[PDB]
């Protein structure tokens, strides 16, 4: 990877406006926590994904974070400080902060439709200038961004504000928990990272991580947007060689849509590059739940693999995100590791298939009835023993070399007979 | 690589991209660059990675430059090293003896690492099925030690390789260990690392797993039922290794082989050794169709 | 203009050449012996039986597309231009067969095929491989319209292989060669899907590139996809009633569409039932003797919900392809598992490579003949 | 075939680039030589057919087919006789 020479001296020194913190001393499910925090560096005060830490277990420590983000949904952050009933008594700032915003919004809501009804390229941009100010004063006000960044988008600060207000609008619509106006800013982020900038990695790997955040929580077709989140930027999945490869769960939604939403042919491209080499190896050293997906599969295990999937599948479902590819990756971990066993093998006891993958034998029997009908396992089924015989071994492969030495050489010598 | 873990050293070579900066920046730093990728291959060998011991010795051991990459080549060593005054420049410059390194280790790094690789690889080739015969390889570094009918006891560093190579070709893992481990303690080559006990133990299994393959590659036509209980006891290899062996013996080598891992049984039935000559003629006549096509490719 | 006058320029030349061979092929062996002796090229007066007939196959339905109902030209074609060539004494060379190939060329365009019991019976002249390719081309459609595709699968493999050894060398086809290559591709892809798993006969004529493509189509039409049958019909729908080519696609006449609808409505009513037939047989007969629970294992797979599970399976047993049986005392569905063989495709090409030696030995000694 | 490739590495694979060097220079200067025009088209080492190796190549590979036709028939006459004389 080429931009690593910029990373070779910098080594993961990102630049965000909401800086660090994630929800001190914890009890349960700890591999998600730094994972949540290193993205909460880069994802600008989520808005439910603070309380996504809280859905596994309640803490009083979700309070000190979004209290100090009074731009975003002012009154609900007034409610969170009293949700712990804390005398923080300086909450007299957000009503001071909103009052300048109301004088800037409604003082220019007059101008907001002078921007539209005139469409005067000064007076639009004159309104847009004070709303370049105001949508960076508050972009939360994301509907005030949504009216703003639907017309001629480019504010009089086309690079710093028009990113951080549109990434702000990508944040703040998701911070208002909108997704279609975030699908506006899906496109407005994925092109702004594509222009891009000066493209320092401290900007770029942040902007690469900015791609990861909205695509992490699936609402709409991120099973198509997995290809947007793999096959962009020289398709490293973590986008950060940058030894803390912390765009971390991306393999799971990637190998979701391979096995679920695609076929698995085309999972060989996943196992070779997107599992092994450097970045996912780092995330193999980060989450053991993704590890038993891959490391017992790369051992081609048949009993330890299927159950340590199934044990980690009980923790794959513990991905308490807005997820929408949760049991897809879980079920098609079973369905592909059975495809892993019966790929090359000789037989299986249906009673063993029942007891290994914890099903009943008729469920085990009728599943190869489906696996012939899907033509994923081409075999026969012994109807009465409960022993699917799968004996694919070929004899005399000669006829194919023979076919292509006499369809070519016999028929290209035909062509030399016209002179 | 040395003072930390070599996963970083693999990355930072890929990171800083020092394939190009070394040229303009004082090619005695290319000597330090060639010192570095040697020490990459050292910590390829310290981490036991045999391919990277071959591939970090790619800018080094694809050439006889490695003598002069410590600045110690001789003038009449070839018809190239001229002259004494430039030899005075290079050897007033290079190099201190503690900055010299063991090239006999480096050859035993370079030869043995592909010895456990290329011999099951060529045992696929020498089973009357070859299409990937790679020229200019350890195969050719074997050729200088190969055609030696007089060769008695292994005493030289290549002789310990070539003896262990024949022990590797027999499929017996134990016989390689006599030829390598004791003799690199005899030549103090094993006696160089503190990690060398692990490096030996890493290369214990690289001999055990791969001579198991040459056991299967050479005795392939008549093996039509292959155990997994016996081979777990024979080559002293546990089942999750053996399942990682035998599946990759079936999947990656693409041998026609039925497998019942609940029964722990490999069933192969290759069929046939007289039709290996039919494969040997399809080695010949497929070349017949290609240059016939290439007869028209150049001419048109 | 530039078409319709040249249509009439061709047809008047055609119906005249329908007359010159109707008169001088019955009692005369006089102009025939004049035609054997003084012109040494045997080609040209056997070209005219194919050159003037193939473009007559064009120009007749060219007017019949406009003259849809109450149409002239097929009566001008068959009864006066083709049947005058059909029922005569033979020009004892490659004319007398190709007059029947002129007739069966429009007796295939007319969908009225029954006389294929007759067209090969009066064809007791030597079946030259020039005519043998056009024999198994035309005759195999009647087997394709016989709904016995296990016999039709072998006929279309012959004409698609093109190792049926034709070599002429005076533009004899004429001017249209890969259309025959592409139509028999679609006619054998029609026969590839319809019977599989039993062929295993898609290997010689259809090469491995189209074995993968149409074979993946062969899976999907049997696994359920109607897009393959839509590909199988719409690529083949002019290929049952093509003139060679229509006139000119326009918006203003309703005329051209009216035999275009006649090409659509005929051959969709046949093969769509065969598309359902390919779905009924589609499942592999995994085991010969099913118990009732594994009968209900396949009654599930035949058609469930719910009602009419046994009787729908009874409909799906009785499609000539499920020879089966209920043991009503035992509760033992006793059926077939018909399977086939592969390896024997080295006995045909053992002489073809003995030809591929000899065919290489032939022309290069013919080059050696021109440099002797 | 290594003869057949190397000759076609010289018959045309040289002359594809030999004329490419020659046609580029507008095939000569009017007032002067035509210096490189004389220099270009230097003939390659096989220019034509290599028909000394090729003739006994045509012999000895035909001699291989005699050994084939030996190995073909000697195969048959036992594959007859074993299928013959076992079959009772």
């Amino acid at each position: 990877y080429d931009l690593t020479t910029r990373i070779a001296h910098f080594l993961d020194r990102h630049l965000v406006f909401p800086l660090l913190e994630f929800l001190s001393v914890k009890e349960i499910y700890n591999e998600k926590e730094l994972l949540q925090g290193k993205l909460d560096l880069l994802s600008d005060t989520n808005m439910v994904d603070f309380a996504m830490d809280v859905y596994k277990n309640l803490y009083s420590d979700d309070i000190p974070h979004a209290l100090r983000e009074k731009r975003t949904t002012v009154v609900a952050q007034l409610k969170q400080l009293q949700a712990e009933t804390e005398p923080i008594v300086k909450m007299f700032e957000d009503p001071e902060t909103t009052r300048q915003m109301q004088s800037t919004r409604d003082g220019r809501m007059l101008f907001d439709y002078l921007a539209d009804k005139h469409g005067f390229r000064q007076e639009y941009l004159d309104t847009l200038y004070r709303y370049a100010k105001f949508q960076y004063e508050c972009g939360n006000y994301s509907g005030a961004a949504e009216y703003l960044y639907f017309f001629r988008v480019l504010v009089p600060a086309t690079d710093r504000n028009a990113l951080s207000s549109l990434w702000g609008k990508l944040a703040s619509e998701i911070l208002m928990q909108n997704w279609d106006a975030a699908m506006e800013d899906l496109t407005r982020l994925k092109e702004t990272i594509d222009n891009n900038s000066v493209s320092s990695p401290l900007q770029s790997l942040q902007q690469r991580t900015w791609l990861i955040h909205w695509s992490l929580f699936v609402f709409f077709n991120h099973p198509k947007g997995r290809d947007n989140i793999i096959d962009l930027f020289l398709y490293q999945p973590q986008y950060l060689n940058a030894i803390q490869t912390m765009c971390p769960h991306i393999l799971r939604y990637l190998t979701t849509a391979v096995i679920t939403n695609k076929d698995v042919r085309k999972r060989r491209q996943v196992l070779k590059d997107l599992v092994k080499v450097i970045q996912q190896e780092s995330y193999t050293y980060k989450d053991p739940i993704t590890e038993f997906v891959e490391c017992l599969y790369v051992n081609f295990d048949f009993d330890g693999a299927q159950k340590k999937l199934r044990e980690c599948e009980s923790v794959l479902v513990n991905d308490f995100f807005l997820v929408a590819c949760l049991e897809d990756f879980i079920e098609n971990a079973r369905l592909f590791i059975f495809e892993t066993f019966c790929r090359i093998h000789q037989c299986i006891s249906i009673n063993m298939l029942a007891d290994k993958l914890n099903m009943t034998p008729e469920e085990a029997e009728r599943w190869i009835v489906n696996l012939i009908r899907n033509a994923r396992l081409d075999a026969k089924i012994d109807s009465k023993l409960g022993h699917v015989v799968m004996g694919n071994n070929a004899v005399s492969p000669y006829q194919q070399v023979i076919e292509k030495t006499k369809s070519l050489s016999f028929r290209s010598q035909m062509l030399a007979m016209n002179i | 690589y040395l003072h930390s873990r070599w996963y970083q050293a693999r990355d930072l070579m890929l990171m800083s991209h020092l394939q190009d900066n070394i040229q303009h920046a004082d090619p005695p730093v290319q000597i330090l660059y060639n010192r570095t990728m040697v020490q990459l291959g050292i910590c390829a060998f310290r981490q036991g990675l045999t391919k990277d011991a071959h591939n970090a010795l790619l800018d080094i051991q694809s050439s006889g430059r490695a003598k002069e990459l410590l600045g110690q080549g001789l003038l009449l060593r070839s018809l190239q090293e001229r002259n004494q005054e430039q030899e005075k420049v290079e050897r007033r410059r290079q190099v201190p003896f503690h900055l010299h390194i063991n090239l006999e280790l480096l050859e035993c790094v370079y030869l043995v690492s592909a010895m456990l690789l290329e011999i099951p690889y060529m045992a696929a080739h020498e089973s009357d099925a070859r299409r990937r015969m790679i020229s200019k390889q350890f195969h050719h570094q074997l050729r200088v030690g190969e055609r030696q009918p007089l060769l008695g006891p292994p005493e030289s560093m290549r002789e310990h390789v070539v003896a262990a190579s024949k022990a590797m070709k027999m499929g017996d893992w134990k016989t390689c260990h006599s030829f390598i481990i004791n003799e690199k303690m005899n030549g103090k080559v094993w006696d160089l690392f503190p990690e060398a006990d692990k490096v030996r133990t890493m290369l214990v299994r690289k001999i055990q797993e791969e001579s198991l393959r040459t056991y299967l590659f050479t005795y392939s036509s008549v093996y039509d039922s292959i155990s997994m209980e016996t081979l777990s006891d024979m080559f002293e290899l546990d089942l999750p290794t053996v399942h990682s062996i035998i599946s990759k013996m079936i999947i990656n080598e693409e041998l026609m082989a039925s497998l019942d891992q609940p029964t722990q049984t490999v069933v192969m039935h290759r069929t046939e050794p007289t039709a290996q000559q039919n494969l040997a003629l399809q080695l010949a006549e497929k070349l017949g169709s290609l240059v016939e096509n290439n007869e028209r490719v150049f001419d048109h | 203009q530039w078409l319709w006058d040249i249509i009439d320029e061709f047809i008047y030349q055609f119906q005249s050449f329908s007359q010159y061979r109707c008169k001088t092929a019955k009692k005369s062996e006089e102009e025939i012996d004049f035609l054997r002796s003084n012109p040494k090229i045997w080609n040209v007066h056997s070209v005219l039986n194919v050159l003037h007939s193939l473009v007559d196959k064009s120009n007749i339905n060219r007017q019949l597309e406009v003259y849809t109902s109450g149409g002239d030209p097929e009566s001008v074609a068959g009864e006066y231009g083709r049947h005058s060539l059909y029922k005569m004494l033979g020009y004892f060379s490659l004319v007398g067969l190709l007059r029947l190939h002129s007739l069966l060329g429009d007796y295939y365009q007319a969908i009225k095929v029954l006389e294929n019991i007759e067209l090969n019976k009066k064809s007791m002249y030597s079946r030259v491989p020039e005519c043998q390719v056009t024999t198994y081309y035309y005759v195999g459609f009647a087997y394709l319209m016989m709904r016995r595709y296990q016999d039709a699968i072998r006929v279309f493999a012959n004409i698609l292989l093109y190792i049926q050894r034709t070599k002429s060398m005076f533009q004899r086809t004429t001017y249209k060669y890969e259309m025959i290559n592409k139509q028999n591709e679609q006619m054998h892809a029609l026969l590839a899907i319809a019977l599989t798993m039993y062929p295993m006969r898609i290997d010689e004529s259809i090469h491995l590139q189209l074995r993968e493509k149409y074979g993946d189509k062969m899976l999907r039409m049997q696994k359920g996809d109607p897009q393959v049958y839509e590909e199988l019909f719409s690529y083949s729908c002019p290929k049952f009633l093509s003139p060679v080519v229509p006139n000119y696609d326009s918006v203003h006449p309703n005329y051209h569409k009216e035999p275009f609808l006649q090409q659509l409505k005929v051959f969709s009513d046949e093969v769509q039932q065969q598309a359902q037939l390919s779905t009924i047989r589609s499942f592999l007969k995994l085991y010969t003797t099913m118990p009732v629970a594994k009968l209900a294992g396949f009654l599930d797979l035949t058609e469930q919900e719910f009602r009419i599970q046994l009787l729908v399976f009874k409909h799906k047993m009785k499609n000539l392809v499920w020879t089966s049986g209920i043991s009503a005392l035992d509760g033992e569905f006793q059926s077939a598992s018909e399977v086939d063989f592969y390896i024997d495709k080295d006995m045909i090409h053992i002489a073809d490579t003995k030809v591929a030696r000899r065919y290489g030995d032939f022309f290069i000694r013919q080059i050696h003949k021109f440099e002797e | 075939r290594n003869t057949s490739k190397q000759q076609q590495q010289k018959h045309q694979y040289q002359q594809r680039r030999q004329q490419e060097n020659m046609q580029r220079q507008s095939r000569g200067e009017p007032p002067l030589p035509e210096e490189d025009l004389s220099k270009l088209f230097k003939p390659p080492q096989p220019p034509a057919r290599m028909d000394s190796l090729l003739i006994a190549g045509q012999i000895n590979t035909y001699c291989q087919n005699i050994k084939e036709f030996t190995a073909q028939n000697l195969g048959k006459l036992f594959m007859a006789q074993a299928l013959q004389e076992y079959n009772n």
